[PDB]
């Protein structure tokens, strides 16, 4: 962690959301089956 | 050794940034290696001389670096568009595709 | 830090100015990659108590 | 304590020639220009020749075509070839030259004797 | 376009009167019955221009001056007249514009390019005017600035380049308009404050005098070399003395050696005839060069040689100095050799025998006071040292300060020169140890000279910025972001960018410090992506994050 | 902005192409960035040296331009599989693949 | 102003002060004449490939 020119930026999503992302397409599936992916 | 990918991945990304900041300490044929040293130890005219072997050789670096990681991105965009497609047809649907 | 290298760099064009913009476009391509992959879903589902 | 010396005169005939020969020793480390001049009888010191560390040589108007002034590459000896003389050359000629003080190698200015070209 | 304007915004003083000439002048004057003639330039008040009825006189002399109303002589409300002088390599240039106005009491609003109008060749400095008769006066600075041709060539409007963040972004994309999003314009580093000198307290000058001012040079074949360590190394007595010869120094520049640290230092002293002078430089060839004292061809040192006729010479000529002539190979750089054997020259064994095919390896010198100097004897010194970044035990004279923490500051720890921040260690030196150094070979911890303590090195705060925009075609307010980097440390033109350094809209982000946007509790989609998951947009009219 | 991805293409061409253009005008520490003041101005002996920086330098800015481009096509070259892809399996038949 | 290449007549009209004209890469396409007070054109002198 030291620098001469040298940065690391941040991703723009942080962890909880991409988990949050994962538990919305794993509860669509479960619950869903494959329809929630064409339509309603 | 399950996840090869990502650890390879990260160990090509911290290395070859560790050669480069290791690259800032050659000579490239000058007197030294710090800037502030051959201000300090000689009249402007040959400063000048030092200080351009030093220009062209880490300028030479950075071009290197640059392309590697230029040519690196390209591979991992191949790798997140099978991702996307993966994540489309597996998981959102049934496929016929064998393998 | 220096200013007389700053000066003699100066008489090399335009190339810190290519670099610096490659480098930013890897950088800003690495979000759409994930927005690609994950972002798939309009809502957030909720599975049942 | 005399850095600088003057050689090569001599008596010769009218047309006749010699050789001049200013040394110094640490000419090569200076890299200081170096002129001669001449002083004869009934008048005032002028102008004879002048080399600069490039080679770039100047000449009197009345010496050039014969009088050559040249410097070796090493030992630090420098030459004035003289020929075609006349009796008119016989006079006293010097040189100058720049020694270190202060860092840089040539603020100080020096005159040597100077040395007797009695042409008949 | 780069070079010497008016910047925008700006006091111009108002005059209704000796004036200084800086570096150029925006003189502009509204009238209606022409009260005011021309123009007096120069240094001690040194050119004229005036202009009574009809013709315009334009003369430069030497004149004598509370005015009212050769090398050159050029001879020939309702209205604004606005005019550009400024001198430049030799030239003064003059540019004009007229136009008519209707208002009172101050300068309308409005855009209008400034043609040239006459270039004069004088050649005169000139650091002061006066006017000769409502007028205005500006100044002129260097700066950058972005321009508009229009479709016949004519100037219709400019940017310029360093008055807010949205000139500045306007300027890096090279544009009028901007589009709604987030640019990255210039980078933006601390600077120091003081700076720091630590050197050791002792007050012994080096025994310079011992090896110049010595009573028995040691001949060549045999050189004394002496050693110089502890001791503060003055030059400013070589430097008064102009009795030298010769004073060449070959890795460094002779007259920066008060200021340096050396960590090794050797000299060695001899004498030789001014002939063979020339033969002390690296590379060199030579019976010195190959067989008495070598030089190596990566030297860095000094060698002072001057004459010593008045010294070193006995009534026949002395005959003590000695130096080998006969060796069976040359000399390595620095390797002394003071054996004693016959040299053979043929193929039969001296077995201590001198003559035939058998020489002694050694000759002697005539020093008679009458010769020619290129015999005469010459005292020869020659000055060594080793140059690392170290310890440096040997410093040269130099004032201690006092010492400063917790501030971005300039320090020099026995020449250890750098920059940064220095801190209170919890590191564990060992009791011979310098110094720290990191995985990449950095500095970042020092000992101090006169106290002994640690001390870590941190570097100075640096960043880039970035301007947050909606478009302009929506509004002409922004935000700016420093990255990576804390607020309290955030410190340009005062009525602009001062504004974005201070205020009760300061957020501190993951991604660094952000200035201009107010930080709500409810959550949208995301419009301008910060960064760490925070957007920012413009709605109810402002900026919020 | 409908059709970005057609304009991006346009607009980095002609923007590789513009600063190629302008790095002819950098002297590359020489004398001058014109030959013909090097030529007129100086004797060949020692306006060799002069000419040989610039050509390095020229030399350099054209390898960086031709780098360049050989990446960018690799990733056209992909979009233009991918759009045959398409057209083979979307336009002359129905597809079962999802999304 | 030195160059090469072929001069022919134009219908850009300068201002009363100007001398030339540059292109959006800085390089000189037109040039006044100093005697007659036309403005000419520059154009590259042809090259290719076989
Ligand atoms: C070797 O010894 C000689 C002895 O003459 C040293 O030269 C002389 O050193 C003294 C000591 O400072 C100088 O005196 C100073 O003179 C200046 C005016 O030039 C005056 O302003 C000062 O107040 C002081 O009196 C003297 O000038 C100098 N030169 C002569 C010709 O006497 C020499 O420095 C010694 N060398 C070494 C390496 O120690
Ligand atoms: C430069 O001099 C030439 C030579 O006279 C001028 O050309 C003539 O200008 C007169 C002006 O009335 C015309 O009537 C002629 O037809 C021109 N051509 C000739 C005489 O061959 C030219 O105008 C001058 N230009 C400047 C800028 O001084
Ligand atoms: C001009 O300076 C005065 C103070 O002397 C003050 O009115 C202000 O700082 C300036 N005026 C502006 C910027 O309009
Ligand atoms: C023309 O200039 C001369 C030079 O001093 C001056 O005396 C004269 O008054 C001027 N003519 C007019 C009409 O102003
Ligand atoms: C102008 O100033 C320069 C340096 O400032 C000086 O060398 C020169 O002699 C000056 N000339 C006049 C005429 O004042
Ligand atoms: C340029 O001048 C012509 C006059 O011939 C005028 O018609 C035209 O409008 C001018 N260009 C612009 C952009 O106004
Ligand atoms: C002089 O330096 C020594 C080095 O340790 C230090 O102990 C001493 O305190 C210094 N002198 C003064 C007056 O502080
Ligand atoms: C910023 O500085 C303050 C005070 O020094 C500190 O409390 C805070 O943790 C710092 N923030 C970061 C991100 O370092
Ligand atoms: C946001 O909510 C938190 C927790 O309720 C509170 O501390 C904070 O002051 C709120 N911010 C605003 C701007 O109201």
């Amino acid at each position: 962690q030291k620098f001469n020119g040298l940065t690391v930026l941040p991703p723009l999503l942080t962890d909880e959301m991409i988990a949050q992302y994962t538990s919305a397409l794993l509860a669509g599936t479960i619950t869903s089956g494959w329809t929630f992916g064409a339509g309603p | 050794s399950a996840l090869g990918k990502l650890q390879d991945v990260v160990n090509q990304n911290a290395q070859a940034l560790n050669t480069l900041v290791k690259q800032l300490s050659s000579n490239f044929g000058a007197i030294s290696s710090v800037l502030n040293d051959i201000l300090s130890r000689l009249d402007p005219p040959e400063a000048e001389v030092q200080i351009d072997r030093l220009i062209t050789g880490r300028l030479q670096s950075l071009q290197t670096y640059v392309t590697q990681q230029l040519i690196r991105a390209a591979e991992i965009r191949a790798s997140a568009n099978l991702a996307a497609t993966k994540m489309s047809e597996c998981v959102l649907g049934q496929s016929k595709r064998v393998d | 830090d220096s200013t007389e290298c700053s000066n003699l760099l100066l008489q090399y064009g335009s190339f810190c100015t290519q670099l610096n913009r490659a480098l930013t476009g890897i950088a800003v391509e690495q979000d759409k990659n994930t927005q690609e992959v994950f972002a798939q879903v309009k809502q957030i589902y909720k599975t049942p108590p | 304590q005399v850095k600088l010396e003057e050689s090569g005169g001599g008596s010769v005939q009218a047309g006749g020639s010699l050789r001049l020969i200013c040394t110094a020793p640490g000419l090569t480390h200076n890299n200081c220009g170096l002129d001669w001049y001449r002083r004869a009888p009934g008048k005032e010191r002028e102008f004879v020749s002048s080399i600069s560390a490039d080679g770039t040589t100047s000449y009197a108007d009345s010496v050039k075509g014969r009088f050559t002034i040249s410097k070796d590459k090493v030992e630090d000896t420098v030459y004035l070839q003289m020929n075609s003389l006349k009796p008119e050359d016989t006079a006293i000629y010097s040189c100058k030259t720049a020694f270190p003080y202060f860092g840089n190698s040539c603020v100080l200015d020096y005159w040597g004797q100077g040395t007797s070209v009695t042409v008949s | 376009t780069q070079d010497l304007f008016l910047p925008f915004f700006s006091n111009v003083t108002w005059f209704h009167p000796v004036l200084p000439f800086n570096d150029g002048v925006y003189f502009a004057s509204t009238e209606k019955s022409n009260i005011i003639r021309g123009w007096i330039f120069g240094t001690t008040l040194s050119l004229l221009i005036v202009n009574n009825a009809t013709n315009v006189v334009i003369k430069v002399c030497e004149f004598q001056f509370d005015p009212f109303l050769c090398t050159f002589e050029y001879v020939s409300f309702k209205n604004l007249r606005e005019f550009v002088f400024k001198n430049i390599d030799g030239y003064f240039k003059i540019y004009s514009k007229h136009t008519p106005i209707n208002l009172v009491r101050d300068l309308p609003q409005g855009f209008s390019a400034l043609e040239p109008l006459v270039d004069l060749p004088i050649g005169i400095n000139i650091t002061r005017f006066q006017t000769l008769l409502a007028y205005y006066v500006g100044y002129l600075q260097p700066r950058t600035f972005l321009l508009k041709y229009n479709e016949n060539g004519t100037i219709t409007d400019a940017v310029d380049c360093a008055l807010d963040p949205l000139s500045e972004t306007k300027c890096t994309l090279k544009s009028f308009t901007v589009e709604k999003g987030i640019y990255q314009t210039s980078n933006f580093r601390v600077q120091p404050t003081e700076s720091i000198v630590r050197f050791p307290n002792i007050t012994n000058l080096c025994p310079f005098g011992e090896v110049f001012n010595a009573t028995r040079f040691a001949s060549v074949y045999a050189w004394n070399r002496k050693r110089i360590s502890n001791c503060v190394a003055d030059y400013s007595v070589l430097y008064n003395s102009a009795s030298f010869s010769t004073f060449k120094c070959y890795g460094v520049s002779p007259t920066k050696l008060n200021d340096l640290c050396f960590t090794n230092v050797y000299a060695d002293s001899f004498v030789i005839r001014g002939d063979e002078v020339r033969q002390i430089a690296p590379g060199q060839t030579g019976k010195i060069a190959d067989y008495n004292y070598k030089l190596p061809d990566d030297f860095t040192g000094c060698v002072i040689a001057w004459n010593s006729n008045n010294l070193d010479s006995k009534v026949g000529g002395n005959y003590n100095y000695l130096y080998r002539l006969f060796r069976k190979s040359n000399l390595k750089p620095f390797e002394r050799d003071i054996s004693t054997e016959i040299y053979q020259a043929g193929s039969t064994p001296c077995n201590g025998v001198e003559g035939f095919n058998c020489y002694f390896p050694l000759q002697s010198y005539g020093f008679q006071p009458t010769n020619g100097v290129g015999y005469q004897p010459y005292r020869v010194v020659v000055l060594s040292f080793e140059l690392l970044h170290a310890p440096a035990t040997v410093c040269g004279p130099k004032k201690s300060t006092n010492l400063v923490k917790n501030k971005c500051v300039n320090f020099n720890f026995n020449g250890l020169t750098g920059t940064g921040v220095l801190t209170e260690s919890n590191k564990k030196f060992l009791p011979f140890q310098q110094f720290g150094r990191d995985i990449a070979d950095t500095t970042d911890a020092v000992r101090d000279p006169q106290t002994l303590e640690i001390l870590d090195i941190t570097p100075c705060s640096f960043g880039g910025v970035s301007v947050i925009t909606p478009g302009t075609n929506t509004s002409n307010q922004v935000a700016v972001l420093y990255q990576d980097v804390n607020c309290t440390e955030v410190p340009q033109l005062t009525p602009t960018w001062r504004v974005y350094s201070t205020g009760s809209n300061v957020f501190q982000t993951r991604a660094g410090c952000l200035i201009g946007a107010e930080h709500v509790n409810n959550s949208y989609e995301c419009d301008i992506p910060i960064g760490a998951g925070i957007c920012a947009s413009y709605q109810t009219q402002s900026i919020i994050a």
